[PDB]
């Protein structure tokens, strides 16, 4: 915010704009990547109250209201990873990502591959 | 429209400008003024030596209150060969040399710079181009005893000619001898200014020559007694000791962030909404044109509808408790859309319909029919092939 | 220096080589143009600014310079396009040559000011009469043959105008026939 | 005779609060594990700047003289502790080399069981003093451990120095331009350091 | 609106060339951005100081474009390799690779 | 050490931003890196001649950062396309593709 400097900066033209245009393309792509990966599933499936999966025990990987919706293992993973310049929020919050991983997992347990090929 | 260099705008969110909280006032803090220059004793003295042998002294980095010499109109005379006494109080002597006695005879005014005569060239020296000003007090008040210059010999200032002198003891500093507090150019420097201190407000500041802008705040940071300011991991200054009362302030950068305009396409409406990225809405009604200028722009600042979001302060859109597919994205689960009598709404996006699959240990669902489905997929394969003659582009 | 005189120059052929080759001139510094090239160009206006100063002051006549002349009498704009010309004029030496010693603030580029108010460097509110460190603001050079930086020097500044306005003062170059459709080198009014 | 410096002689390089951080800086520092001369007075070169220490609890060591000649002609530092105060002057006399009992001045200023340690350096016309006082057990070599010296005094006096002497157990070592990594704790004190040139691991 | 991927490729090439042209209007700290002004107003030794500012700025302008075209071409190649793979596996065969 | 890939994304973003901030303090051959010094110590033409070095250095430093982020983003996109493919074939199906 020096005035004399900010006048001299005009002599260079479109450089302090194609920088913002380039970074904006990167910023939008990070929201696209997150949607390409997690948003496979069209409906938010959720597991039944009963847990009679033939002896298999998914309680470590399913959601838990005592753990945000994150599973027990998702809580390990979220603990083990640790100006003129601004950092912008993602479009999807961690609670929305956790609902997609829940929906994918609950479909997979209850309905095989069929929730990808059609209705579960 | 100016951001996109066009009179048509398609539906989207466009960054157009940067919001930046302005410094509301300027503050200065420096240590308590002390160790003033002693030479005012020479101006207050009732006597001085003659121009053949004017006594002399030196400053020792002492506080030169030179603006007091602008008030020295109690002197019988004055002279200058450079900057004003206010400019001297705004500066420092590059050389220490200072007055202790009087000029006399034709050189009688050599208590001050800009003088001329034999004594003014050496034994009561005061150059015709010495970089300052001084007052002079006559033989009737300070420059000499009752013998005047006639008792002796005459033609930095008022300090160190061989001719028999004759300037009168009773006269003013032109016809009599003259003497005063004086000097000519780190040797002796002007007094440090200061102001009162403000907290929780964006200000411009100086502390001991550390300068910047910020919201100053009280802090618990434990500086050691000799330490005067503190630094960030990236070396930026972020805490200071107030030199007049030795508490530790914490310095916060005044709020700034991108301004983004949410718009439907200009076919649908000329109505828009505005997002101040990372700002907290109480910190708007401040700074740029968007608050300052017109009803039409400050509608998107100072009222209408205002809504804090995790992405920033959003203005001119209506919050809704329903949830929908994301039309225009904002951030942190928030999206906006134009809806029906019509306005821009803002809402939390919906991931999809909720469903519980009817699972049980002995139930299966089998399809009894099918549909053939034909689906489109599109991929780019090639760019526009280009060649640039760099000699023709650069040198024309 | 306080009554510095501007003459507009227009509607002519010119020859700057006559000026540049004259043995009369002690300086001929040009800004934004080279003195050799002036005879190839054509200008939308020319203005000549002129006054007398002591010889040491001539160095203040530049864009971005400082000192009493620039502060209180005559200053060039920071992108000035033109030439500064000066010479000794000892035959003029004389106490008529006023300049301004102090001002309430520094004057603007190509500004001029007749004001005669008593300024105050001492603390007294002197209110239009002289006294202890308060003074009448126009005083004059003591031009005498006994003076080198104190000697009288005559000054001219040529200011050149390069607008989108029509060509109005040209160097001594000659026009030719307006050829068309061929690949040609060309020069219209200095647009090569 | 010689003794080891170990890791003594670090000092606060500037008047700045850095906290819970590692900072890298280049200055005149005493090199780690370098040799140090030992003495029980002689006249010594000042070099680029001095580290000084002594076993003390008595004020046998009254202070120091510094200059180019350090005598008889030209402005020269006299630094003294006389129990009434620490006292400093810049005089040019041919005054006594040991003016204490049977145990021009244009600037002037006033203010075993243990060791006292000091650093003297002279940069951009300013003469700078850093110091510490501590208990000790070993007296015949510098005690192995860590302690950062802090600024006392910072004087505009502009005098040249190339030579100095002690006014009558004491130690002298010399500063060199080196890069050090300094560990500032949560309370803004230096608590550990690495001499970056010392060995390949320190460089790493 | 279905062809947004293909129309985007056309738009990016147009904006890159139009930006590369518009930088010819910029001064880069020379007395003019038009090269024949410098060559007509100034004699040889004085002119080189101005021309080297324009050479420096125009060369950095062109290096910026070529670098972003190299990165943009690699993104299109990753798409062309995928399209070639979809043609071999989907058109010339029948694929069991889900979605 | 299990999550080294994700921790490296965090570290590279922080390292890049920290370096872009530290380059504010460099001289680039100018009289000072604190802009008010150059403005206050010098006459207008000398100040403008000195400031253009800081503008050049900071502008070159910022183009260096953005180019590095463009190349780093293409690497992350190539991994996001692999994760979208893994989810489609492995979670929503049963891939026969060895390893
Ligand atoms: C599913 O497995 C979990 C552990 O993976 C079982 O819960 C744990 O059971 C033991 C013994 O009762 C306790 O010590 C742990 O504290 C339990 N953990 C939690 C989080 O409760 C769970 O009981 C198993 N359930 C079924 C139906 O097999
Ligand atoms: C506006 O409407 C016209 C048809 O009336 C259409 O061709 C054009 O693409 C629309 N523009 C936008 C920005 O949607
Ligand atoms: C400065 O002076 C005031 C009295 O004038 C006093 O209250 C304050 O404590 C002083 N501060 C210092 C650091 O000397
Ligand atoms: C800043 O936002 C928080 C909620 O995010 C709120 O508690 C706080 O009061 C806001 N600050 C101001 C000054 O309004
Ligand atoms: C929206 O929900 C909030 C609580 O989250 C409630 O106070 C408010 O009255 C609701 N508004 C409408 C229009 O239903
Ligand atoms: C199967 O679906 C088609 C429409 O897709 C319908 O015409 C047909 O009658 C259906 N057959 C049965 C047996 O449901
Ligand atoms: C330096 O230190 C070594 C031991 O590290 C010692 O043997 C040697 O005598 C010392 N040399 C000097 C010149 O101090
Ligand atoms: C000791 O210092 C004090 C000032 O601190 C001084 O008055 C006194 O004369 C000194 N005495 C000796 C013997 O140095
Ligand atoms: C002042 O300088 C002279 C030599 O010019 C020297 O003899 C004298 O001792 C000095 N005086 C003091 C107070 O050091
Ligand atoms: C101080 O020493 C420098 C050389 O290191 C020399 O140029 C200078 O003249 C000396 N000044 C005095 C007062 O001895
Ligand atoms: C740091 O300071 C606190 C008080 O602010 C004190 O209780 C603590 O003991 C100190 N710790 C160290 C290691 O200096």
């Amino acid at each position: 915010d020096s005035t004399e400097c900010s006048n001299l900066l005009l002599q260079y033209g479109s450089f302090c704009t194609q920088l913002n245009r380039a970074l904006t393309g990167i910023a939008v792509e990070q929201d696209k990547n997150t949607q390409e990966v997690f948003a496979q599933v069209k409906q938010i499936y959720k597991t039944p109250p009963i847990k009679d999966f033939g002896g298999f025990n998914f309680s470590q990987i399913l959601p838990d209201p005592s753990k945000s919706k994150r599973s027990f293992i998702e809580d390990l993973l979220f603990n083990k990873v640790t100006n003129g310049l601004t950092v912008l929020p993602p479009l999807l919050t961690d609670e929305m990502i956790a609902q997609y991983t829940s929906a994918l997992l609950a479909g997979t347990i209850t309905s095989g591959w069929t929730f990808g090929a059609g209705a579960a | 429209k100016c951001t996109l260099k066009s009179f048509t705008v398609e539906k989207g969110i466009y960054q157009t400008s940067n919001f930046r909280v302005q410094p509301t006032e300027s503050i200065v803090r420096f240590p308590n003024i002390t160790n003033l220059c002693p030479f005012g004793e020479v101006f207050n003295a009732t006597r001085f030596a003659s121009v053949y042998a004017w006594n002399r002294k030196r400053i020792s980095n002492c506080v030169a209150d030179y603006s007091v010499l602008y008030n020295s109109a109690s002197f019988s005379t004055f002279k200058c060969y450079g900057v004003s006494p206010t400019k001297l109080n705004d500066l420092c002597f590059t050389n220490v040399y200072a007055d202790s006695f009087v000029i006399r005879g034709d050189e009688v005014r050599q208590i001050a710079p800009g003088q001329t005569g034999k004594i003014a060239d050496y034994n009561y020296k005061l150059p015709d181009d010495f970089t300052g000003c001084v007052i002079a007090w006559n033989s009737n008040n300070l420059d000499s005893k009752v013998g005047g210059n006639y008792n002796y010999r005459y033609r930095k200032p008022f300090e160190r000619p061989l001719q028999s002198y004759g300037f009168q003891p009773t006269n003013g500093v032109g016809y009599q001898p003259y003497r005063v507090v004086v000097l000519s150019f780190a040797t002796v420097c002007g007094p440090k200014k200061s102001t009162n201190l403000v907290k929780n407000k964006c200000v411009n500041f100086n502390f001991n020559g550390l300068t910047g802008t910020g919201v100053l705040t009280e802090s618990n940071k434990k500086f050691l007694p000799f330490q005067q300011f503190g630094r960030d991991i990236a070396d930026t200054t972020d805490a200071v000791r107030d030199p007049q009362t030795l508490e530790i302030l914490d310095i916060t950068p005044c709020s700034f962030g991108g301004v983004s305009v949410i718009t439907p396409g200009t076919n649908t409406s000329n109505q828009v909404a505005v997002l101040y990225q990372g700002v907290n809405c109480t910190e708007v009604p401040v700074a740029i044109h968007a608050d300052q200028l017109t009803p039409t722009w400050r509608v998107y600042s100072t009222g209408s509808n205002v809504f804090q979001t995790r992405a920033g302060c959003l203005i001119g859109a209506e919050h809704v408790n329903n949830s929908y597919e994301c039309d225009i994205p904002i951030g942190a689960g928030i999206c906006a859309s134009y809806q029906t009598s019509q306005s821009i709404i803002a809402y939390t996006m919906s991931l999809g319909a909720e469903n519980s699959v009817a699972y049980s240990n002995n139930s299966i669902a089998i399809p009894t029919n099918f549909t053939i489905s034909v689906t489109t997929e599109i991929l780019p394969v090639s760019m526009t092939k280009t060649s640039v003659d760099c000699t023709m582009y650069i040198c024309g | 220096v306080y009554a510095w005189n501007r003459k507009r120059i227009s509607n002519c052929v010119a020859d700057y080589s006559v000026l540049y080759n004259s043995a009369s001139f002690s300086t001929f510094k040009c800004y934004g143009v080279s003195p050799t090239k002036l005879n190839d160009l054509c200008f939308t206006n020319v203005y000549a600014d002129s006054f007398v100063i002591r010889g040491d002051e001539v160095r203040q006549i530049a864009p971005g310079q400082t000192g009493k002349i620039a502060d209180y009498n005559y200053k060039l704009p920071d992108d000035f396009t033109g030439c500064v010309i000066a010479w000794n004029s000892n035959n003029l030496d004389n106490y008529n040559y006023r300049y301004r010693l102090f001002r309430k603030s520094n004057l603007k580029p190509f500004e001029r000011d007749i004001s005669t108010e008593i300024y105050q460097a001492g603390s007294k509110p002197c209110n239009g009469v002289e006294g202890f460190n308060c003074y009448f603001p126009l005083q004059s050079y003591g031009f005498q043959p006994t003076n080198v930086g104190y000697q009288p020097y005559r000054v001219v500044v040529l200011s050149f105008e390069l607008l989108h306005a029509p060509a109005t003062v040209c160097g001594p170059k000659k026009s030719t026939n307006l050829v068309k459709n061929k690949c040609v080198n060309f020069n219209f009014n200095g647009l090569t | 005779a010689y003794t080891n410096s170990f890791t003594r002689g670090v000092y606060y390089p500037d008047k700045v609060f850095r906290s819970s951080v590692l900072h890298s800086t280049q200055d005149l520092f005493l090199p780690f594990f370098s040799n140090v001369t030992w003495f029980h007075n002689p006249v010594l070169p000042f070099n680029d700047g001095v580290y000084f220490a002594s076993t003390e609890k008595s004020n046998i060591i009254r202070g120091w003289i510094f200059g180019t000649t350090l005598d008889s002609k030209t402005q020269s530092l006299l630094i003294v502790n006389n129990a009434t105060n620490v006292v400093i002057k810049v005089c040019e006399f041919q005054f006594c080399n040991d003016p204490f009992l049977d145990v021009n001045c244009t600037f002037e200023y006033v203010s075993f069981k243990n060791l006292r340690e000091f650093v003297f350096k002279n940069i951009d016309g300013y003469f700078k003093i850093y110091s510490k006082h501590t208990p000790i057990n070993l007296v015949r070599d510098l005690p192995q451990g860590f302690s950062a010296l802090e600024p006392l005094v910072d004087l505009p006096i502009g005098i040249n120095i190339t030579r100095f002497q002690t006014l009558l157990a004491y130690y002298v070592g010399y500063l060199q331009p080196r890069t050090f990594l300094l560990k500032y704790n949560e309370n803004g004190t230096i608590t550990d350091a690495v001499d970056c040139a010392l060995d390949p691991l320190s460089e790493t | 609106s279905a062809l947004g991927k293909l129309q985007n490729v056309v738009n990016q090439n147009a904006q890159a060339l139009n930006t590369l042209v518009k930088q010819l209007s910029s001064n880069f700290g020379a007395i003019s951005s038009v090269l024949n002004d410098i060559l007509s107003r100034l004699d040889k030794v004085e002119a080189e100081v101005q021309i080297d500012r324009l050479i420096t700025g125009r060369l950095q302008s062109l290096q910026t474009y070529v670098t972003q075209q190299l990165i943009r071409a690699a993104e299109i190649r990753a798409s062309a390799n995928l399209a070639a793979t979809k043609m071999s596996e989907c058109v010339l065969g029948q694929s069991k690779r889900v979605d």
